[PDB]
């Protein structure tokens, strides 16, 4: 998914925020990892909403 | 830190899930309670600070 901001860091089991609630959620086991990187100059879109 | 701002608030129905849209980098390190669980417990008195 293309979620951005500090809500990427808030991605964790629990800790309900303002974006991570209705964007993506895992069961209360989280049997895996989560990869994220700063795509500043990669997906820079002005009107790509 | 020289002069604190301690406001012992009175009874209200303030929902603690309001500052979820605050400024970026809003850490919540609750050492004794749970952040998402602050919606059903009835606390006696809250002692805010600043």
């Amino acid at each position: 998914f293309v979620i951005r901001g500090d809500e990427v860091r808030q991605i964790a089991p629990g800790q309900t925020g303002n974006i991570a609630d209705y964007n993506y959620k895992l069961p209360d086991d989280f049997t895996g990892c989560v990869i994220a990187w700063n795509s500043n100059k990669l997906d820079s879109k002005v009107s790509g909403n | 830190v020289y002069a604190w701002n301690r406001k012992r608030i009175s009874n209200c129905v303030a929902d603690y899930s309001v500052l979820y849209n605050l400024a970026p980098f809003f850490t919540f390190k609750c050492y004794g309670v749970s952040p998402t669980k602050l919606n059903d417990l009835c606390f006696t008195n809250v002692y805010a600070d600043s």
